[PDB]
């Protein structure tokens, strides 16, 4: 006689850029006056 | 003048281990896209 897949999946790999670390530039303890408005650029991260 | 008796042995093979082998399982494990391209073959699994 005759001899189904689950949906479920587990997919794990290991991150090869390092994290943006978004909220620690956003709740630091300097806050800039709207005159200064300082920026911050961010690339090749993951967040 | 003086004689005795002698025993040997020996072993002659008349079993063989059975195989069974099927196509749903070797070939094309579970997938669909793999049976439908299988089946293009027509009946070359139900001659093994
Ligand atoms: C044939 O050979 C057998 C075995 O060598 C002889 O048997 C032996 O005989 C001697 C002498 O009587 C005994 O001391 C042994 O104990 C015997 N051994 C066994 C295993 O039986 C036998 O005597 C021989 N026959 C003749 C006619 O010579």
């Amino acid at each position: 006689l005759s001899g189904v897949k689950p949906v479920a999946t587990v997919y794990r790999r290991i991150p090869n850029l390092p994290d943006c670390d978004i909220d620690n530039w956003l709740n630091n303890v300097s806050v800039p006056s709207p005159l200064n408005w300082e920026r911050r650029i961010f690339s090749n991260c993951n967040f | 003048t003086n004689f005795t008796i002698a025993g040997h042995e020996e072993f002659i093979q008349t079993s063989s281990p059975k195989v069974t082998i099927d196509c749903s399982a070797f070939v094309c494990s579970n997938y669909a896209a793999c049976h439908d391209l299988l089946s293009e073959y027509g009946t070359f699994c139900d001659n093994i």
